[PDB]
RNA sequence: GUGGAACAGUGGUAAUUCCUACGAUUAAGAAACCUGUUUACAGAAGGAUCCCCACCUAUGGGCGGGUUAUCAGAUAUUAUCAGGUGGGAAAUU
RNA sequence: CCCGCUACGGCGUGAGCGUCAAGGUCUGUUGAGUGCAAUCGUAGGACGUCAUUAGUGGCGAACCCGAUACCGAUUACUGCUGCUGUUCCAGC
């Protein structure tokens, strides 16, 4: 892998480094997707890389949708990420969550986003250079169904 | 030359595009002369330029008005009155099948005389006016009647006064005419079966009936000749003792087990035909086999024709306590296959009473769907006559659009055991399916009930409980076909098959097309893919050795390939042979067997083996090869009946331990079958050679199988390829063909289980005909 | 045996030649930088008349011969500058390396032919010319969202 | 499995069993 | 232990099948865009919205792929919805010298987390 | 995915300063190249063998693909690759390969003279011949003297751009271009644009008809294009690297 | 009556001789053209071993929280590619 | 036709079903499938025939190109095969 951009501008990451990326998700991608200053969402961040634990993952997916004071009237946003070949633990840290959800007579609303990091890499011979591009899976999911976060651009479910 | 703006450009770019658009559909309006051209290629009718019928009531209008812009004999006194009889004949025919009475053996044979026909069916209305006794009086209008043998055979059905010397020789489907006028159709067995449809359907069927997701029709095969036998036990009214011993008998220990006893699931797999004489017990791989049980005791059982003549007579030749039933012309089945076969298979048929086999199929029905569903699903229940409804027509359900897995763990728990058994002992009986054609009318009778329904009262017709004839009718599930088959009476089947494809994603099947989708779902077939049986050997071996050498002779020299004079096959090129491996054509198992022998002599003679220079003393290879040419050349004179020379090795693999005098050929080879699939440029045919990766140049394959490529970015295959001995081969690929479900190639191959374990990698080089060019690939084992 | 003719697609691509003012350096604005416009007499007349000329004086007179047997063109437009020419299969050779030698217009100078697509039909070569100007279209639209 | 069926299309259809078949 | 599985429930109408493709983990990248295309052309024959692209386990990742390659190339809106697919596997459980694939077979469900990706025209 | 081996630089001394003009120009006809879509360019530079050469290490290349093309490159989508052609004609001031080869990447040669032809042939570890299609041919071309150098490796290189100049030259390059053909038995055939402005490119349709209407089958023009031009850049990069 | 040479009539039969390689694209279907690589899954769905801290018991161990390394058949490659192409009359109102 | 609001016929969703109509479409197209009508070019090897001055050179033809598929009949040409008839030449 020789070089990581993003939004065609040249980054420094490394992809066998989860920690820098989804530190480098946290920090860039999410504000420029999403601004938490104009409105009043609570959004609690989560990164799931594939060797997390799929049971601790979800009960602290359990206590961050409730984390928030529900005196002051803010509605508590979970935004899960994840990139690449996590992404589908990420998946299974999703939808076993919906599993421990919606047998209580309640719903999750969810937003989906999908972009992509373009990673240049050396192919079968050295003067041929390879793009390969990275899928970023962001959700983000909440008890209640109108956000006043920018989130045109994603998926409603 | 100016520059201009981003707007104005692409602005002018698309009402370029748009203006291209629209000069293409004037052009391809103007291009068409008539609407005749309008219609699709599949429903093109050439009739359709003479008279208006063929043309969609849509159309015919403007069919009308472009055909009207464009725009009893001499017979003399002999003759006359021999064509006077056959009208007098099929007037008489007519009268005697439909008012009561059913048909007279002698009207069958039809080969005495016709005026003794004619004296016949005049005495039996005189003797029907006259008298009320000594008729067989039928049950019905139409001229169905009862061909069950009880412990014989089935002869040759009656049929038809007019279509009977048509039937001398060989028989009929029940949908003969039906499928004369929509498909090629072979003579082959007694009957006449279907080929390939007259359309050109392989990429049709590959896509529709295949293993793609993208399935969006039906197709139904006639499958009228695979012949079923019905055992029951006389002895004993109590549990089948020797019904387990006789399934042992004619089968392995591989489907006799308590599985199926208990489950009661239809297994297909491969029959072995016994012969025990005097304390000694010879088996023959035979075929293959369709078992199928109703709870503990009643077995059918069924396979191919002549297999089924050679069970049939293995049978009645131990007959003793146990009654037989052959059931060739009054029970059949027709095959449905692909996605939305369920549905029309449901749109064909409807309900006459309330019962949860109608549930479970209308929810089978309705998922799309067939490997998510378990093993066993074999339905069953009475229903009404197709040629009520005469009508393309679904029936669904609301059912809240809702499909779950916990609705199919419903179907493997609760399952009602008793009706469909109950119909199984209807259709295992000859008194019930006798007793099911008392009520079925003429198709001018069930049109004066539809006229009723129409004056009275909807495109139905009701069902009453006393006037109608309830049949039983039953849809199972077979496995490994990947293919859905129902079953019903014989007389029965043409109400229902003419309902069938009038559903419009519905199409037929020819044995040609059921080869590819058997050869598309990685399974075999009995008169090609299976060779190391007697009768698959024999007739593909003598056949197409037969038509490939008249296909060969009868070409002229310099035209055709030439196999006598092919240059750099082989590294060191042995004396007295310019030739390819064995025979040219049709794969002779002969000369891979014997060579295969002779390398095990040289090995068993010593560690290694040398490369060259009654029987001569063998120490290399090319002494094997003569006698191989001198025994081709001997058996060229005399024909050989006697012994097979390839059996299966995975039924000896499991138990007997695959264990192996001036012996060259005695004990004969054992294969296991391999599916082998394309990773270099290429493309398999009929009889490929199989042979293995030498002790050299492993990682050069290897290395092919990584990657090897010219530097233009592209891969590259114009290199010095290693060339193998002789002696390396290891198998025949006996079906090749382009595979188009997996983009490459696919070979059909049988290949040696010492030779595959062998090698500790399952890579394989393939070489066609005629080519002298080396395809690696990666092979699976195939567990059929 | 039919009238087995060829077609070939050509684009008129003007190159900035223009030292004295900078560049951009992208694809779709380079795209926009010669894809600009075709200038004012250009006709299908106009065109036939300057390539017989460039035939004459590069091919000769039987070259010239052997390709202006059936030498038409059959569609073009100035607004996308965008060419059809109907030729025989034989001396598409000929006709190829004829647009490769065009030069310039009696007119208009400074300016280069593509010769793009070349089938024996004009519906496939219609069909490939809406799909390639819908990859225009989408280089384009890439670089104006962005 | 070849399109080019030398026993098939001649000798053992119904159409051209009248024709010599192919094994003679 | 030998365990064996199936495919999962595809309930699809007669316009479902022709806009829906599903992605393999051997499937190509660029044959998964040669095939999204051709249903882009067929889509105005089909006349549907959008194109499916559903995928389970390993193939999601590079099926996310395919929603990055023709939302900013080519401009398309594409959904992406989180499902959840039950798959039937036949398992044998020990209650003779018997072959392995004829023992007793007992069917257990198991839950995949999959994508769907919607591709409009 | 092409190769366009032959774009000149402008300079011929090193005395002589490249102008603001000239770099802008090839900027132009570079985005001229990449506009009918190619993948690979080598860019090349002219040195006379009588010239002397500097006994320097990183000065050796006034080319600087890093500083001003290194831009380009990111922005673009393709690469540069930096060769000389050495325009000799007499065996004096010379004999200097060991340090030449390893700052450039492909090493050219431009012989005129009789001699020249040989001592190419004979002691020169280069990639591409080149000669002269813009002037008159040196004495005759022959099988013996190709023959022994295509089999070695080197490939004789035509030049589609220096067609384009004039009207009287054509004719010259025509009789050069058909006397390579023949002499070269249509294997060792590597074409390029010498192009200095942007009015002088073309793209593949037209310079595989030329080549073809000039003497050189199809399938030998095509598999050369590819093959023998990605195959003598990797030459020249193993001879860098290794 | 026979053998050789030539001609004529009828019946049957076959037609690119066969194989190999190559023929521009992140603008991912441009050698002239078509089809194919969609019944989505690595028994990674509460996956396995392991790090630190606190708890209870002791001959083994388990639970709770946090960052989080290794592993998923040839330790590899996600972005390539394959096959075929007018016939005995397709002609004849 | 089922669900929610409203209640005189009404309204919103199911990517649900049945009927009817529409020159809106039919690459829904075929182990070739075009429709201002694709069915290619070159190199090497294997085989056959004919002519040679040193050993190679030339040739693999002709009829015709479909337009949904199939079968039978007729017509145009090359080569092979069996029969028949004719002419010429002898073995005794």
């Amino acid at each position: 892998i020789n070089g990581v951009y993003y939004n065609e501008i040249s980054r420094d990451l490394d992809i066998s480094s989860s920690t820098q990326c989804l530190r480098f998700l946290k920090e860039t991608v999410i504000p420029s997707l999403a601004n938490n200053g104009n409105n009043s969402t609570s959004i609690q961040y989560h990164g799931i890389s594939k060797n997390d634990n799929i049971k601790k993952s979800v009960n602290k997916l359990d206590k961050q949708i409730n984390m928030a004071d529900r005196s002051l009237g803010l509605q508590q946003v979970v935004c899960i990420f994840s990139y690449g070949p996590h992404i589908q633990k990420m998946l299974s840290i999703l939808e076993i969550f919906k599993k421990g959800y919606i047998k209580n007579n309640k719903k999750i609303y969810q937003w989906n986003k999908l972009t992509s990091f373009d990673i240049k890499r050396e192919g079968r011979n050295e003067l041929q250079e390879e793009r390969l591009k990275v899928p970023i899976l962001v959700t983000l999911v909440s008890d209640s169904e109108i956000i006043d976060l920018n989130l045109h651009s994603f998926t409603k479910q | 030359g100016s520059k201009l703006n981003v707007d104005q450009f692409i602005s002018s770019r698309q009402f370029e595009v748009k203006q291209l658009q629209l000069a293409m559909h004037n052009s391809k309006a103007a291009s068409s002369t008539r609407i005749f051209q309008a219609l699709p290629r599949k429903l093109r009718r050439r009739t359709a330029s003479h008279n208006v019928r063929r043309i969609p009531k849509r159309m015919r209008n403007r069919a009308l008005r472009e055909m009207r812009k464009s725009d009893a004999h001499g017979l003399n006194a002999k003759q006359l009155y021999k064509a006077r009889m056959s009208i007098k004949l099929l007037r008489l025919a007519s009268k005697s099948t439909s008012m009561k009475l059913s048909m007279p053996p002698e009207v069958t044979s039809s080969n005495c005389h016709v005026r003794q026909k004619i004296k016949t069916l005049k005495r039996m209305i005189k003797e029907s006016s006259t008298a009320n006794p000594n008729i067989k009086l039928l049950n019905n209008r139409m001229g169905s009647y009862d061909c069950t043998g009880v412990n014989e055979l089935a002869p040759i059905p009656k049929g038809r006064v007019k279509y009977t010397k048509r039937q001398k020789h060989f028989a009929w489907l029940p949908t003969h005419i039906w499928n004369a006028k929509r498909s090629h159709m072979m003579k082959r067995w007694g009957y006449q079966m279907v080929w390939a449809p007259t359309q050109k359907c392989f990429k049709l069927t590959h896509r529709l009936g295949g293993d793609t997701c993208s399935s969006d029709g039906a197709l139904c095969m006639d499958s009228s000749y695979i012949g079923t036998i019905i055992v029951k036990d006389k002895s004993n009214d109590s549990e089948g003792d020797f019904l387990k011993s006789i399934i042992g008998k004619l089968t392995a220990e591989r489907a006799n087990l308590r599985k199926y006893r208990e489950g009661q699931v239809l297994f297909q797999g491969l029959i072995y035909s016994f012969n025990e004489e005097n304390g000694e017990d010879s088996t023959k791989p035979l075929g293959p086999c369709d078992v199928f049980w109703v709870q503990k005791d009643t077995a059918i059982i069924r396979l191919h024709p002549s297999i089924y003549t050679q069970v049939f007579n293995i049978l009645l030749q131990h007959k003793e306590k146990l009654t037989v039933q052959d059931c060739r012309y009054s029970l059949a089945s027709v095959t449905l296959k692909g996605a939305k076969a369920l549905e029309s298979l449901a749109s064909c048929l409807r309900s006459t009473e309330y019962s949860k086999s109608f549930e479970q199929f209308k929810m089978v029905s309705m998922i799309t769907d067939h490997n998510a569903l378990p093993q066993r699903c074999t339905f069953a229940f009475e229903a009404i006559d197709p040629r009520h409804l005469a009508a393309p027509k679904k029936l669904n359900d609301s059912q809240r659009k809702t499909v779950n897995s916990d609705d199919i763990l419903s179907l493997h728990e609760n399952y009602p055991q008793d009706e469909i058994n109950a119909v199984f002992n209807e259709l295992c009986d000859p008194e019930s399916r006798t007793q099911s054609y008392n009520n079925q009318n003429t198709l001018k009778e069930i049109s004066a009930r539809r006229y009723k329904l129409l004056t009275a009262t909807k495109t139905t017709v009701p069902f009453k409980e006393s006037d109608d004839p309830s049949i039983p009718l039953v849809i199972i599930r077979r496995l490994k076909t990947r293919d859905w088959i129902v079953v019903l009476p014989w007389f029965w089947l043409l109400p229902l098959w003419h309902l069938l494809n009038r559903i419009p994603r519905m199409y037929h099947i020819g044995l040609r097309q059921f080869q590819q989708i058997q050869y598309e779902n990685k399974q075999l077939y009995f008169p090609d893919d299976y060779p190391f049986t007697q009768l698959g050997y024999i007739e593909n071996s003598f056949y197409k050795k037969e038509a490939s050498k008249t296909k060969w002779d009868r070409k002229p020299m310099g035209k055709r390939i030439n196999f006598e004079k092919i240059k750099d096959i082989h590294n060191t090129k042995l004396p007295a042979y310019s030739g390819e491996i064995g025979d040219f054509f049709s794969s002779d198992w002969r000369f891979l067997q014997i060579l295969r022998n002779g390398i095990d002599y040289l090995q068993r003679n010593d560690k290694t083996l040398e490369l060259m220079d009654g029987v001569r003393d063998i120490n290399c290879v090319n002494d094997v090869l003569e006698f191989c040419k001198d025994y081709e050349a001997k058996t060229k004179a005399m024909s050989l009946s006697i012994e097979e020379n390839i059996p299966v090795a995975l039924c000896k693999n499991r138990k007997c331990q695959f264990r192996t005098s001036f012996s060259l050929t005695f004990f004969p080879r054992c294969i296991i079958a391999v599916s082998c699939t394309l990773l270099e440029r290429g493309h398999p045919k009929d009889n490929a050679r199989i042979y293995q990766v030498p002790e050299k140049d492993l990682e050069h394959w290897l290395q092919l199988a990584k990657g090897v490529y010219r530097p233009n970015g592209r891969k590259d295959h114009d290199l010095k390829i290693p060339l193998p001995e002789v002696h390396d081969l290891i198998g025949f690929i006996t079906s090749g063909t382009y595979h188009l479900n997996c983009g490459n190639g696919m070979g059909i191959g049988f290949i040696d289980h010492h030779a595959a374990i062998r090698q500790p990698t399952r890579y394989v080089l393939i070489r066609n005909v005629g080519t002298n060019t080396y395809r690696l690939g990666e092979w699976s084992k195939i567990s059929v | 045996v039919r009238l087995k003719s060829r077609y070939i697609l050509f684009e008129i691509i003007f190159p900035p030649t223009d030292t004295n003012v900078e560049e951009s350096v992208s694809k779709a604005d380079i795209l926009l930088s010669h894809h600009r416009a075709s200038p004012a007499d250009v006709s299908i007349k106009s065109i036939l008349q300057e390539i017989r000329r460039s035939l004459s004086l590069n091919l000769g007179d039987y070259g010239s011969a052997k390709c202006n047997s059936l030498l038409q063109l059959k569609y073009f437009s100035n607004k996308t500058s965008t060419g059809i020419i109907r030729c025989h299969r034989e001396d598409c050779d000929l006709v190829i390396m004829a647009l490769m030698l065009m030069s310039k217009i009696g007119d208009v100078d400074g300016l280069i032919v593509n010769p793009v697509k070349v089938s024996g039909t004009i519906k496939k070569i219609e069909q490939f010319a809406m799909r390639r100007n819908s990859k225009i279209l989408n280089i384009i639209k890439c670089s104006q969202s962005s | 499995m070849d399109r080019t069926q030398t026993f098939i299309k001649d000798c053992l259809f119904t159409k051209c069993l009248e024709d010599p078949e192919k094994p003679f | 232990k030998r365990v064996t599985k199936h495919p999962s429930l595809k309930t699809l109408t007669h316009k479902q099948i022709h806009t829906t493709i599903f992605v393999k983990s051997t499937t190509p990248y660029v044959s998964a865009l040669k095939r999204i295309n051709k249903f882009l052309d067929s889509v105005h024959k089909q006349g549907s919205s959008y194109v499916a692209v559903l995928g389970m386990g390993k193939a999601v990742e590079k099926t996310l792929a395919l929603g990055c390659h023709f939302q900013d190339q080519k401009n398309k809106k594409i959904e992406v919805y989180t499902k959840t697919i039950e798959v039937l596997d036949e398992v044998i459980t020990e209650g003779s010298d018997v072959e392995d694939d004829d023992k007793e077979t007992q069917l257990k469900k198991r839950a995949v987390s999959g994508v769907e990706l919607r591709i409009y025209v | 995915m092409l190769v366009d081996l032959n774009v000149p630089w402008p300079q011929n001394s090193y005395a002589d300063k490249v102008t603001s003009q000239a770099v802008n120009n090839l900027i132009k006809t570079l985005s001229t190249l990449h506009m009918l879509g190619y993948t690979h360019i080598a860019i090349n530079f002219t040195v006379n063998h009588s010239e002397k050469f500097p006994n320097d290490v990183k000065l050796l290349n006034p080319i600087d693909i890093k500083r001003r093309f290194g831009e380009l490159m990111d922005r673009t989508g393709l690469k540069l690759y930096s060769r000389i052609t050495l325009i000799i004609d007499d065996p004096s001031k010379g004999q200097s390969l060991s340090k030449i080869s390893q700052a450039f990447d492909i090493v050219a040669a431009l012989p005129i003279s009789e001699k020249g032809l040989t001592l190419s042939t004979t002691n020169l570890d280069i990639d591409l011949l080149t000669f002269q299609y813009g002037s008159r041919l040196p004495t005759f071309l022959k099988h013996k003297s190709i023959c022994s150098c295509v089999n070695r490796g080197v490939k004789l290189e035509i030049v589609y751009g220096y067609a384009l100049r004039d009207v009287q030259a054509r004719r010259q390059f025509v009789s050069n271009v058909r006397s390579v053909i023949r002499s070269s038995r249509s294997r060792g055939i590597v074409i390029g644009s010498g192009a200095m402005s942007p009015l002088e490119c073309r793209n593949i349709l037209g310079v595989t008809s030329l080549i073809k209407n000039l003497g050189l089958p199809s399938d030998r023009c095509s598999k050369a294009m590819g093959d023998l031009a990605s195959l003598v850049l990797l030459n020249g990069r193993l001879r860098n690297k290794s």
